[PDB]
């Protein structure tokens, strides 16, 4: 239905500190008498458009910035309008992450990257490179433990390895991401997955490993290392393990390039509580008291809010997140992110499982992520056609002239490519 | 089985606005149009150019159903155009080829000179959304009304970007 007025409803991922966010909401209600409800629906990043397009959904949506362009494209997000002095409190490159088409579509909360997380009792000196991890595993498996376990289901986790030797999402230049050019099936993306797949293929990891399995084992001292993000620290803290958070390893000599996320608060285009959500996010959330409330539940990363980031950037754990974040790229916010993440999700999982070989998996992902005009191969023959026709159409047609088409030869050649083009698809 | 209409006026002769519309896409005023492939061109007994073009699109309203639907992407547009230079009239009907069964959206454009003569062009536009499983909702429809009205308005700007080249 239509969202409820006089009420703020909030979606944030269940791996984030929502009980803390709930406590900011309580401070809001205690103060403004306006109740606040914090839920964490599963597959949140998909369900929001599913209902925010019908006028439903939450007043406030909490996700990384990479999904929010697709939402703004389909006008699911109200344009946010803080004053100048409020955006001076947030690092401006975080705002950059939430400017779509020169409009601000979200409040940036915190910068997130993946770091390496390892057991020091099990492993006092963490691998500096991926290629040394098989050995680490063979030596640890002899003591009943194992080297690495991080969650293969989500591509977010396996990406910094793919990006290492030169995979990317889309090519960025001139202020624009080229949605037609996708670096997921190059040499330095096949090589990274083939490594992961070989980890699997060699019983060094396990293709079924998800977030819970990997979190469980590392925490119970069963595996020496994990890959995960700031939100995950407050459970090792409440675990026996004497952990270190550190720079990710390197592949083929190159560092792991994580896709940096900026947890963002999006207001729903359909919310009749927009002015109420501004007040919540600007005056209760993006306060040190607000952000600490969240950050004490599960850690937020490097918050976007300068004043609180000063106390935060002292954490050696934050430093290592920021080390890795600066070794990766900010995620783009363009609507093609989802086709990108779906393609990589499919490729990795299918390679990891065996239904697809690696080259099969990333070929498929090349095309599923590219977004190409059907006759892209033949643009060079249309260009030389079009020139002939536009010349005919202007000079021997629009002004009346008869003589049948002088561009029949080029047409039929292009007609041939575009007809093999359609056939290799649908 | 809803509508969205319009009647824009271009500030150039009919000839140039048609020369434009015939080399319209792809072009920077509408980056959701990934490219246009001309499948068949014929002149009829009356001297009218018939083209069948298949467009490659992105964030148009058949993607709005991918929201309610669940997962998909690229949407293809069948287009039949007829230009009669004697009658000074350009016609153009289009449909979505993919992500149909859900929704079908039929646009129709007619370029023609202003009836008072000022060497200016007037374009008459309409879009016909039909859907099986007629859920919609005024909100979703307004979204659809809004995104239709933007490709519309971006299509014109795409003309001006061409005729000023
Ligand atoms: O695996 C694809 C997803 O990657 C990111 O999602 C991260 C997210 O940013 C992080 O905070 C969350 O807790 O974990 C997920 C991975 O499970 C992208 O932001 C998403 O768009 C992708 O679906």
């Amino acid at each position: 239905m239509k969202i409820e007025e006089g009420k703020l409803v909030i979606w944030i991922n269940g791996d984030k500190g929502y009980n803390g966010l709930a406590e900011v909401g309580k401070k809001f209600e205690k103060d403004t008498g306006i109740k606040v409800t914090v839920e964490h629906p599963d597959k949140l990043e998909e369900k929001f458009p599913q209902v925010a397009a019908t006028g439903d959904g939450p007043d406030i949506i909490f996700w990384a910035h990479d999904r929010f362009g697709g939402y703004a494209q389909s006008g699911l997000l109200a344009e946010i309008t803080p004053a100048a002095a409020f955006q001076d409190k947030l690092y401006p490159f975080t705002w950059d992450a939430v400017r779509y088409n020169g409009k601000l579509i979200a409040y940036p909360i915190a910068v997130e990257a993946l770091s390496l997380i390892y057991n020091k009792d099990l492993l006092p000196n963490p691998p500096k490179t991926w290629e040394e991890i098989p050995a680490l595993d063979k030596e640890l498996k002899a003591k009943g433990k194992s080297a690495l376990m991080f969650n293969l289901q989500e591509p977010y986790f396996t990406w910094p390895l793919i990006a290492a030797d030169g995979g990317y999402a889309f090519k960025y230049a001139a202020g624009k991401y080229d949605i037609k050019d996708v670096g997921v099936d190059n040499a330095g993306a096949k090589a990274g997955l083939t490594f992961l797949v070989d980890l699997i293929k060699n019983k060094h990891m396990n293709a079924d490993t998800d977030y819970s399995i990997a979190e469980a084992a590392f925490n119970k001292g069963e595996t020496a290392m994990t890959i995960n993000g700031p939100w995950a620290w407050s459970n090792i803290d409440t675990s026996a393990v004497n952990y270190g958070v550190t720079v990710l390893p390197t592949f083929k000599g190159q560092p792991s390039k994580p896709f940096v996320g900026v947890l963002s608060a999006g207001i729903n285009a359909a919310s009749p509580n927009k002015e109420l959500a501004k007040e919540f996010l600007e005056n209760y959330l993006l306060t040190d008291e607000g952000l600490e409330a969240v950050n004490k539940d599960k850690p937020l990363g490097a918050v976007a809010l300068k004043s609180y980031e000063e106390e935060l950037a002292k954490d050696p754990r934050i430093a290592a997140t920021m080390e890795n974040a600066q070794k990766g790229e900010i995620m783009p916010n363009i609507p093609q992110m989802s086709a990108f993440w779906y393609a990589v999700r499919t490729a990795v999982i299918n390679a990891a499982s065996g239904r697809q070989t690696v080259d099969a998996a990333l070929a498929a992902a090349q095309t599923n992520a590219a977004a190409n005009s059907v006759g892209e191969a033949c643009t060079d023959m249309k260009r030389e056609y079009d020139q002939c026709f536009n010349r005919w159409f202007a000079e021997k047609f629009l002004k009346g002239d008869s003589s049948g088409d002088p561009c029949t030869d080029l047409f039929k050649r292009y007609q041939q490519c575009v007809q093999k083009a359609i056939k290799e698809k649908e | 089985m809803k509508i969205w209409s319009s009647e824009h006026v271009f500030g150039h002769p009919w000839d140039t606005v048609i020369q434009a519309a015939m080399r319209k896409y792809p072009n920077p005023m509408n980056p959701s149009v990934l490219g246009v492939d001309v499948l068949q061109r014929r002149v009829d007994g009356r001297g009218r150019l018939h083209s069948l073009e298949l467009l490659s699109t992105e964030w148009g309203l058949p993607s709005l159903v991918r929201a309610i639907l669940g997962t998909s992407t690229l949407t293809y547009i069948r287009e039949h155009s007829v230009v009669d230079p004697v009658e000074k009239k350009m016609e153009l009907c289009s449909t979505n080829i993919t992500l149909t069964n859900l929704v079908s959206v039929n646009e129709r454009l007619v370029y023609t000179p202003h009836p008072e003569n000022p060497e200016m062009t007037v374009l008459t536009q309409e879009a016909i959304i039909t859907v099986k499983g007629i859920s919609l909702g005024s909100y979703l429809e307004s979204l659809m009304a809004n995104t239709i009205s933007s490709n519309a308005k971006k299509g014109w700007a795409a003309i001006e970007w061409i005729i000023e080249h």
